[PDB]
């Protein structure tokens, strides 16, 4: 769910940039 | 930073600040 806790709520960049692929 | 709300136009629009050409691709479907 990154878009959840990212959309539907908050998250941190840390696990946004894990995407970086 | 600010607080990390990110729906679609502001998902993409993240990884690409955080990443760019990194190579970013967010999900969706699972």
């Amino acid at each position: 769910g990154i878009v959840e806790q990212c959309c539907t709520s908050i998250c941190s960049l840390y696990q946004l940039e894990n995407y970086c692929n | 930073f600010v607080n990390q709300h990110l729906c679609x136009s502001d998902l993409v629009e993240a990884l690409y600040l955080v990443c760019g050409e990194r190579g970013f691709f967010y999900t969706k479907p699972t």
